[PDB]
Order: structure tokens, then C-alpha cells, then sequence
DNA sequence: TATATGTGTATATATACACACA
DNA sequence: TGTGTGTATATATACACATATA
């Protein structure tokens, strides 16, 4: 039994502030780059291991969420198959990087199924936009499976909308719209003005207008006569159970207005009759007012852009065009070493193939017949051969029909094939590679 | 009110307003976008309903999904069911063998308190594909294991979804199978009691020679 | 609308009766020969395949319960969970078929820890006793990945003990001794007359006793004063909250004792202070009875062996005897099926092997030279040749290296391997095996 | 009285007894089995603990967790600590970042609210493994993630095993960490209250300077 | 002052079924 | 006439964290 004094302040200072920091750096405040908080990372990297074989399989949520603790995730697995069943819906998500299958929620009922009814699977989105896996960062921690973080070609935070909550900090990024980002991204890319990004909420019929730096997302109401309006559209922020309880509900009891649903497959509706005790003014503008006031139609939301920057420290951006700026500065280095790596790949597998095919044509017709010998001693005679160099357990692991006619010649040709592809690689820039990656989308 | 109810828009007045049954409330997120606004309303019952054969009523309503069916139609336990809030009650359950074998034949004991819903076919059961094949272009609704088990032999190269529950719907298959229900009017028969007291009962002995023949 | 009538005599016969039989015989009464419930044996199955290429890596219960909706299992991951927390404990059975790490559970607090905690991996008493997992039954089920039945050598639902209760038939076996059985399984094997398995409950220090075919477990009481006694063991029935709650504290508040916890490395030890109200008979008979039956200390149960045996069916046995006399009876089939197809599987390897072997010396300054012709010479004129008529494909996907004499005689050696192995299973019988595979436990 | 309360055979009398705060219910396994049974009492609480700072004690009050602390001790929030059922209380937490990062200062906050128990000694902190490293034939025990990265870089080839919480441990290495404890005895210093209105006040700018330093 | 958003920490609760044992 | 066992059906809660908006 050991009994060490230990003063408050060393507790506040050590584990307060690690769990403070570990809470704001992998737990809440989202990446820059690729958009993803941990639990999203480890899910869609769990989803890609699943979808390896077959990338048209559904799996249960259950299933991928039980096996990200195998890759690094330290929590409980729930928390992963709720973070999942926010990423494959297409009412909460403008660029959805997750399929889903089942009942995901809806706009009216923003409340996905239990995971053991849904399925989900990696979406084509994610392999449209997400390129150069194999060249994504290393995590430090040995035991994090999933890399650093992804590299799409835009950025997938602005395309969602991020809300998190951390200790001390808290960030808050708005949806918005794919072609916007994408036309930014380019613009920054090709070094010209970048034109903000217009943000777009899903599934949403109304309006949103940028005023001082605010956001008011406007719902829509129409006049069908004297007493009766319908609402053909609510703010983005409401369901069917949350509007009806704190607007619908303390207007009836109140003996204003009476109501009957319309929220048909257009969305949300509902149709409203005036009761003589509402009273509208004369004029459209105080009337359209007080009823855009009374029924909770407008929604005013502000931009906290706090993100997790590619070397894991936290930054706030005034707007979005600076990170765009940014995000692309960054992905054009990693565009540059997929060139790198793909220079020096190609290189190693034309010379690999031209010196299988040499090996071959050696043994056709040559002096190397492979028979009458031994292993090791073929082996040995074989690193004689500068060519035959470093390729003496490939030479020797090829199978008996190449050295027939219709297979010497394939090796040679894909000899070939490999050279020119190494010579492609060897001509293109960032730019173009960058632009045609977004010619993609 | 009652929380989770999720009410027609004609419930109460004169229509043919039905209450949908389900058995979660994940059955029931794509109900109210796929209903008929008039017409439909719906309330999640949750998990297996009470076995509430030879109960008291008192011990009837003492269950909260009980009192709730009670408390959203008209239905007073002692009485007669004239004046209700809803004309038809459809029992959509998940279609495996615990919501087909298990929830069904108690809510159908529960409400043979009323004998007379029956006789004047209020009482449904909505149809709903357990197996979904996948065969060629075309998909393939199975609403029983055993339907599917029989016919599956006879079709070419498929894959089949198996529905647990009617959350692993997506919403076109639930819209379709919505507003263009298959419905099973429920007839109580002239024996009703034995073949309840049978499955819903304190002898055992009676459930065995049943399931051996 | 497709308003159709539908009788309840219909549905109670059709739906309500396909309920109940899958109750009994899908989800409660274990299977006779692997004693497995369907539950369980999806779990296994599922610890086996993320056993494949690490046998020692433990899995988390989540992982282990996430993937089993792939091997055919309809029902939600919380009963697969608690299924594989069951299966572990080590406390609760006698041969435990699944090795846990964490939190288990004890006699003291009969309860697992959260699933989000608890790894599991396969046991080595399963790699043990399950032997011919290739020659185990198809489920007639396309989507059921997992066997019909697993293949033990001794009955695995006699040694953990069984509880299941389905509609209309329930199971009760008690847990037997793993060495008794055995040897029982031995004694049905050889023929000779077989003896009654004792009753065996992991990790208890009572007593047990057959009386008219029902068990009394019986807990120990010692005194060491005129006052004061010592509670050393009480019945498996019990753990500590129910023990404390059902016995001691209704005791407590009478003014009849007082008790303290005495527990330790063994489990429910306790120490009871008699008051001067409570009266013990002179009577060393009376004496024993009275603190038997005030304290709760003899348990009486009695066994119901319902099992599903390999047709399908389900069958009630009157004796443990007779269930391993029957598992024994259909082992032997088994044993001898895995005799037959390893007859013919080692035959066919050592035909190719012979054919491979042959050919190789004949490219060695041979009639078949390979270089100098296409691939179609190769895959035609071989399988001209009757020897090579059906392993061309594999014969000439051969590597370089079997070309040396190294590697020539190499295949001739295989050849002559097994062409004496299979001479090996060409002469074994089934007891010989059962015998050999009974003995290596 | 207390539900889930395991008490200890001096619990009341003049002993040095001591209170394991256990964080959940499945940390408490294994406690009974391994605790001295006349000097060790456990209590499992339930996740977060309420943050008290600021508030009033009829609030606190109503938090079940510290509402069965000063139940199952002696402690009354408007009075001195001399009449006590437990002469020591251990908080012992799992040892990832959410137990000892969260759950530990806020209880330490709760018992501030009679820091005669810190001058006295009496609110010790149990060390339990957060990573154990199986190190060629032998293990090493890390309890802190960040005193692990500060060796990893030295230690030989291992695996470690994360412990999420005391749920993740072996009954041996449960028993060794109870029966031959680590403890750090808590002690307030000058200006403790300035430390827990940082991180516990509702001013989340002090938090911001704090963090970026 | 009062909500609410999403990633985390921990739990909980009704029901059905059989049958022997109190 | 309770009641405990174990696969199944479905669901629920209390806590922390920040910052804008009502
Ligand atoms: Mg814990």
C-alpha cells in the first residue's frame, strides 16, 4: 500500500487538461481535410475493410460498429452506430458518404431505426470524391488502423454540416452546396477570385439569406383565403413532433388557430384556419410579419468554423473561402506525392516485368535451361546477373506456361505497357491531375 | 393525449380513419410520410403485448400499451364498442416469427374482449414481405418464412433480403406496401375460446398435444 | 385494397404453430450432439472465423455478436451478446467452450460486465472435443453459414448444464462431470455396460446426492462455538445479493442473528452470531435440520432432458445414460463418414502428386518440352495424355523452380507420402479412431 | 438501505474503513471478491457525476448519485465531517480519459464542499492500469495514456491491452491492484476554489486561456 | 435565464414461455 | 400462488460540454 500526496492542482493541470484536449483534438471538433470526427473516420474505415470484397454488399450497422474497436476505437460501440447512422441518410447530409438501407430517419422524424434493423455500405460518393487512400498520412499511434485522415478532392466539412461540442470549445459549420464547393475549389486551384460557396440545406423547399454574417432560414406560407394559410415549408432546425408541440399545439389551446396536417411526400405542410380571435392587419407587410413571427418560420443561425488543421491543431476560420483556400493548399502536396509515388512504382514494376521478360527469353533460347541443377545453386547463378539482380525469387516463383509462346510474348508486351504508363507519370503536374480528379465528380 | 399517438386527421368524426399497431416505435418513423393524412393514424406498441387471457380488467389496464390502445380509440373494457375514435384497427407487426406467431394472436386475445369488431371486420392485420428475392430485375415479396421456404426452389439465381423488422424497409417498399395494403380481415369462429384458451393459457399440457399433430 | 377474410383457426394453426416450433426447436432447447442452441452456435461460428490465422487473439464480445447476422441470424445482436457472455464464464460451466478476458462474472455476482468491456476467443477444450468440422451436417438453409450440428466426441450438453424454456416444452439438464462422462462415452463405445455420469456444478465445495432421481445440493455449516457458526458453503442457486436479501437480513431483523461477510478465495463464506432468543436444540439431528432448513441451505432439483436430436425432432429422455449411449451411436456414423471421405481426398492428392512428380522428370530431357509452342499445344496434348487428362491445368501452372532436381525428388517424395497415408486410412475402422481421438483429451 | 451499496463489516465503528466510488456498475464486479470484508465498502455510481459547483444543496440533493454518498456516509452538505461511517473514501475510476479526466475532478469538486476530509487525508484516489503491456514474460502496468507513450518508444516488442475500465480486468489483476493498492491522497491547496470556478465555473473563457497554455 | 445540438460515461424496464419447488 | 431460470420483442434515463438565439 502505497499513499502519495497529490495536490489539486496536478490533477487539474494533467488529467483535466488531457481530457479537455482529447475531448476538443478527437472527440468533437472535426478535420479539416477530410471532414471526419475519430468515430466517423473508424466507422467509414471499418466500412471500407467490410466492402473490400464486394462494394455493393449491405452490412448491418451492427456489424461495422462491433468491429472498430479492432481498429483503434476506445469507446463505447453504440456511440459508433449512432455517429453511423447520422453519415447514410440523405435528409441530414448534402453529399452522403455512407448508402443506407432501412429506416435512417426522415426530416420529420430525425431519429434513425435501431442498428439492428439497418444496413449501411460505403457510398459512391466516398469513392468519387475520396482518392489517394493508399497515400493518406500515418497515424502516430501504432494501434490506429485508419490513416491520420482521408484526402478527398473537396471539402467534405462544408458539404454536411458540423455541429460539435467540446470542453472549452465548440464549432458549427452550415451545409453547403456541392457545385458551390466544387466551382470554389477549382477557382482556388486555378489561382483566381473564389466565389463563396451558396449554403444549401437538404430536402429544404424554403429560403436562406445571408444577412450580416447571420443565416435566417425562411419557411414558406400561402394565402388560400381570408382565414385559412397554408404552410408549405418550416425552418430546417424543426421535425413534425417538435414544431407541432412548441408552435401548432400553443396556438390551439390558445384558441387561435386550428390545424390539420398536409405533410405529404413534398414535405412538411400543414393547413391552418384562422379563428376569429386572431386577428391579421390590414396591410400584407405587419401581417406577413406577425405570422412569420407567431408560427417560429424563421430560423436564425450563425457560422463558428473551428476545425482540426492537418497538423491536428485546432483554428478558427472567419469563412469559408479561407478554408477552402487552405484545404486545397494542402491537398495539392498530397497530390504531388501520389505523383511521386506513382513515378517511382511505375518504374519498379517496368523494371520487374523487363527483367521477367529477359529472364524468359533467356530461357527459351539461351544458355539458362533450369534443368539438371539445384535450388540454391540456380538462386546463386542467377544474383550473378546484374539484370537478374534483386529479382531472384520472382524469376524463378513463375509457373510453367511462360515459357510458351502466347505467354513470352505478354511479358514483353506488359514490359511495355508499364514503360509508357511510367512515362505518363512522368509529364503531368498537380494542376492537371487535380483538375481531372475534379472533372471526375 | 397520449405521447407517442400519432393521430388522423379525421380520428374522431365520421370516416374510416384505421390505427395502425405497430410493434416499435422503429416501425412506424416512415408511417406518418407514407399515410394517408386523413385517414391514417398510428401508435407503436412496445415489445410482446400482455397476455391478458383471463385477466381482470382492472389487471388489464394496468399495462401501459393496453391502456394506451384503450385510451386513443374508444374502447372501454367493460362495454360495448360503439362511439370509437378510429373505425378500423390494422395490426401491422414485423413479419418474423416473434411478430408474426407471438404479437399477433395476443393482440387478436386482447381485443376478443370486443367481439364485434371482428363480426364487422374493423379488426386487420396488414401484410408485410419477411423475405424480399432480388430475382433478376425484379423484386419478390415473400410474407411468410414458410411461403418463401416453399416457392424457393423454383426460381433462378437470386439473393433474398430478410426483413427482421419493418425499420429494414427503405421507404418506396413501405409506401408501396402503404397505400396499396394487402389486408387479412381477422373472423373469430365459433370456437374462438377453445382455440384462445389453448395458446393463451395456464395449462401447458394443452399447447403440447397441439404442437404434435 | 385486397380485403381478404381470414379465420383465427387459420392463423393460430399456420402462424402461431410456426412460432411455437421454432421456439422449441430454433431458439431454446439445445441441439444433442454439439449442445449447442442455435444462438450459440452462431456465436461459435463467428469466433471461429475471426479465429482463422491468430487462434490466441481475443475478440470483443461486440465483434464476436456483430458479424453473426451474416451467418444467418435473424434476431437482434443483445441475445447473441449475452449468449457469448454466458458461454465464457468458466463459473457457470464445466467445460467452457469460449476462453473470456475481463469481467465474466463470479458465484458472488452471477453478471457479466457490459459487452463493450469482455473479450472472447475459442476455447481450447472446443479445439479439443469438436473434431470433423468439415464433415459436419448442411443446414438446409442456403443463408444458415454455420452446420446444421457441430461433430464433439463427448456430449457437450451434459457437462455446463442446460436451461431453456420454449412454448410448450421446456429443458432442464443439471451439469455433469467431464471425466464421468467421458468415460461413459468410452463405455458405449466398447460395448460394455455403461455408468450413470455423476453430477458435477463448477467451482462448488458442497455435496450432491441422487435421491429418487432428483439432486439435493447441499451447503456446509460448521460451529465453532455454542453461539457462533460458520457458513462455508451455500447451494449454486444463490449469489451474495440474493443470499443476503432472502436468508441473512430476514433473520437479521428478527433479533435471531447477526452475520458478517467471511468471504474470500472461495465464495460465501459467512459468519452467523446466534441471539439468546433463537433456541438450538440440544438435539444434534434437530440441530442440523433447523439451520438446514431456516438457512436455506440444501437445494432440490430434478432434471428434464429434452434435446434436439440429429433429424431435427425432439426427443425427452429419462436418463443420461441413454442420451450418451445415442450420441455415441450417431458419432460412429460420423466418425466413419470422415474415414471415407479422407480415403478418397488423400487418394486423389496422391494421384495428382504422382502426375505432377511424372511430369516433371518427363520436361527434364523429355518428350515434353515445353518452350516453343503455344499454350494450346500444352493444354491439348496433355490432355491427350490419359494421366494428365484432368490435372493439365494445375501440371503446367507450375513454378520454375519445380524444374531442378531439388525440387524434382521433392515430388516424388510427396507422392510417396501420401500414397502411404492414404494406405494408412485404408485400413482404420471406426472404434480404432473414436478411440484414439477419446484418449487424446 | 442503500440499494447496490456493499458494506463492510466495520462500517460504524471505530476502524479505518474505506469506500471504493466505483464508476459504473460493472467496475463493481470482482470488488467483493477481492475486498478485505471488514475494511473495504464499495458503491457503484452511474457515468458523469452532476457538476455541484455553484450550486445549491437542496440541487444536489436530487442528484441519486450524491444523494447516495452522503447516505451511505455520514456527510451532511451544511455541516462538518465528524460522525462518519467510512474513515476514508476512494475514488477509483477507470482510467481512460473520460473517467479520470471527467468523472474524478468533478468529485473532487462534490467533496470540496468539506475540505476537512482533504486535510485529514481522507479522499484518496485508487491508480488502476489504463494499458498493460505484455513485455517478453512479463507485464507492464501503465496508468496513464500518456505516461505509456512516454516508454513506448523504449519498450522492447509488446502488445498492450487498453483498458476501457475496470470491467476489462482480470480477477488477478483486479486483486492485485485492491490488496496492494496505489493510492494518491487528494490535498486542497491555497486556492482550490480559483482551480474548480476555471474548471467547473460557468465562464468558458477562462477555460480557453487555461487550455492554450 | 432556457434550449439544443452530437460524442461520450454509466445504467434501466415490461412482456412470454414451463415447471418444479417452495 | 409466487418465482427464478434464458432467449427473444421492444423501449427508456441521468449526466457533461458552448454558444447563439429566443
Ligand atoms: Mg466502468
Amino acid at each position: 500500500m502505497q499513499l502519495n500526496n497529490r495536490d489539486l492542482k496536478s490533477i487539474i493541470d494533467n488529467e483535466a487538461l488531457a481530457y479537455a484536449m482529447y475531448t476538443v483534438e478527437n472527440r468533437a471538433i472535426p478535420n479539416m481535410i477530410d471532414g471526419f470526427k475519430p468515430v466517423q473516420r473508424f466507422v467509414i474505415a471499418r466500412a471500407l475493410d467490410l466492402a473490400r470484397g464486394n462494394k455493393d454488399k449491405f452490412h448491418k450497422l451492427a456489424s461495422i460498429a462491433g468491429g472498430v474497436a479492432d481498429l483503434g476505437y476506445h469507446h463505447g460501440e453504440n456511440s459508433a452506430q449512432d455517429a453511423g447512422a447520422l453519415m447514410a441518410n440523405t435528409w441530414n447530409n448534402n453529399f452522403p458518404l455512407l448508402d443506407g438501407q432501412g429506416n435512417f430517419g426522415s426530416r420529420t422524424v430525425q431519429k434513425a431505426a435501431a442498428s439492428r434493423y439497418i444496413f449501411a455500405r460505403v457510398s459512391k460518393n466516398f469513392y468519387n470524391v475520396y482518392k489517394d487512400t493508399e497515400y493518406a498520412p500515418v497515424h502516430q499511434d501504432k494501434e490506429h488502423i485508419p490513416p491520420a485522415f482521408y484526402l478527398p478532392i473537396i471539402p467534405t466539412v462544408l458539404l454536411n454540416g458540423v455541429s460539435g461540442i467540446a470542453t472549452g470549445y465548440a464549432t458549427y459549420i452550415l451545409p453547403h452546396s456541392v457545385s458551390s464547393v466544387k466551382k470554389a475549389v477549382l477557382q482556388a486551384l486555378q489561382g483566381k477570385k473564389v466565389t463563396k460557396p451558396k449554403v444549401e440545406f437538404p430536402e429544404f423547399r424554403g429560403e436562406v439569406v445571408e444577412i450580416d454574417g447571420q443565416y435566417e432560414i425562411r419557411g414558406t406560407y400561402k394565402f388560400t383565403s381570408r382565414t385559412q394559410m397554408h404552410i408549405t415549408e418550416i425552418p430546417y432546425k424543426y421535425d413534425r413532433e417538435t414544431y407541432v408541440s412548441k408552435i401548432l399545439d400553443p396556438l390551439e389551446n390558445k384558441g387561435f388557430i386550428t390545424w390539420d396536417d398536409a405533410c405529404g411526400e413534398h414535405g412538411f405542410g400543414f393547413k391552418v384556419k384562422f379563428r376569429k380571435e386572431y386577428s391579421l392587419s390590414d396591410n400584407e407587410e405587419e401581417r406577413h410579419a406577425k405570422i412569420m413571427k407567431d408560427f417560429g418560420l424563421i430560423e436564425r443561425r450563425s457560422q463558428n468554423i473551428t476545425v482540426i488543421n492537418e497538423k491536428g491543431k485546432l483554428q478558427v476560420y472567419d469563412n469559408v473561402v479561407d478554408l477552402i483556400k487552405d484545404f486545397v493548399e494542402v491537398r495539392k502536396t498530397y497530390v504531388q506525392k501520389r505523383i511521386d509515388n506513382k513515378i517511382k512504382e511505375t518504374e519498379s514494376a517496368f523494371r520487374l516485368a523487363f527483367a521477367k521478360a529477359h529472364f524468359i527469353k533467356k530461357v527459351i533460347s539461351g544458355e539458362i535451361v533450369v534443368q539438371g541443377k539445384t535450388r540454391k545453386e540456380l538462386t546463386e547463378e542467377l544474383s550473378k546477373i546484374d539484370m537478374y539482380s534483386s529479382y531472384v525469387d520472382k524469376l524463378v516463383g513463375m509457373n510453367i506456361f511462360h515459357m510458351t509462346s502466347d505467354e513470352a510474348k505478354k511479358l514483353a508486351e506488359e514490359a511495355k505497357a508499364k514503360k509508357e504508363e511510367n512515362e505518363y507519370w512522368k509529364t503531368t503536374d498537380v494542376v492537371t491531375e487535380y483538375t481531372k480528379d475534379l472533372e471526375e465528380i | 393525449k397520449v405521447h407517442k399517438h400519432i393521430k388522423a386527421n379525421l380520428c374522431g368524426k365520421d370516416a374510416d380513419t384505421t390505427l395502425f399497431l405497430t410493434e416499435g416505435d422503429s416501425a412506424i418513423g416512415y408511417l406518418i410520410d407514407v399515410r394517408d393524412k386523413e385517414l391514417h393514424g398510428g401508435y407503436p406498441l412496445r415489445g410482446k403485448v400482455l397476455n391478458s387471457w383471463g385477466m381482470s380488467y382492472a389487471d388489464m389496464l394496468k399495462n401501459k400499451e393496453l391502456f394506451d390502445i384503450c385510451a386513443i380509440t374508444g374502447l372501454v373494457l367493460g362495454e360495448k364498442a360503439e362511439n370509437l375514435n378510429y373505425h378500423n384497427i390494422a395490426i401491422m407487426t414485423d413479419a418474423d416469427h416473434d411478430g408474426l406467431g407471438s404479437i399477433y394472436p395476443s393482440l387478436l386475445g386482447f381485443f376478443s374482449n370486443w367481439p364485434e369488431l371482428f363480426e364487422q371486420g374493423r379488426i386487420r392485420f396488414v401484410k408485410t414481405p419477411v423475405i424480399i428475392a432480388h430475382v433478376g430485375k425484379k423484386q419478390e415479396w415473400f410474407y411468410t418464412v414458410a411461403e418463401y421456404e416453399s416457392a424457393k426452389d423454383a426460381l433462378p439465381k437470386h439473393s433474398i433480403r430478410y426483413i427482421k423488422g419493418l425499420g429494414s424497409l427503405e421507404k418506396s417498399e413501405y409506401r408501396e406496401m402503404i397505400q396499396n395494403p394487402v389486408y387479412d380481415v381477422v373472423k373469430l369462429p365459433e370456437n374462438w375460446k377453445e382455440l384462445f384458451e389453448m395458446l393463451m393459457g395456464d395449462n401447458a399440457d394443452l399447447r403440447k398435444e397441439w404442437m404434435s399433430q
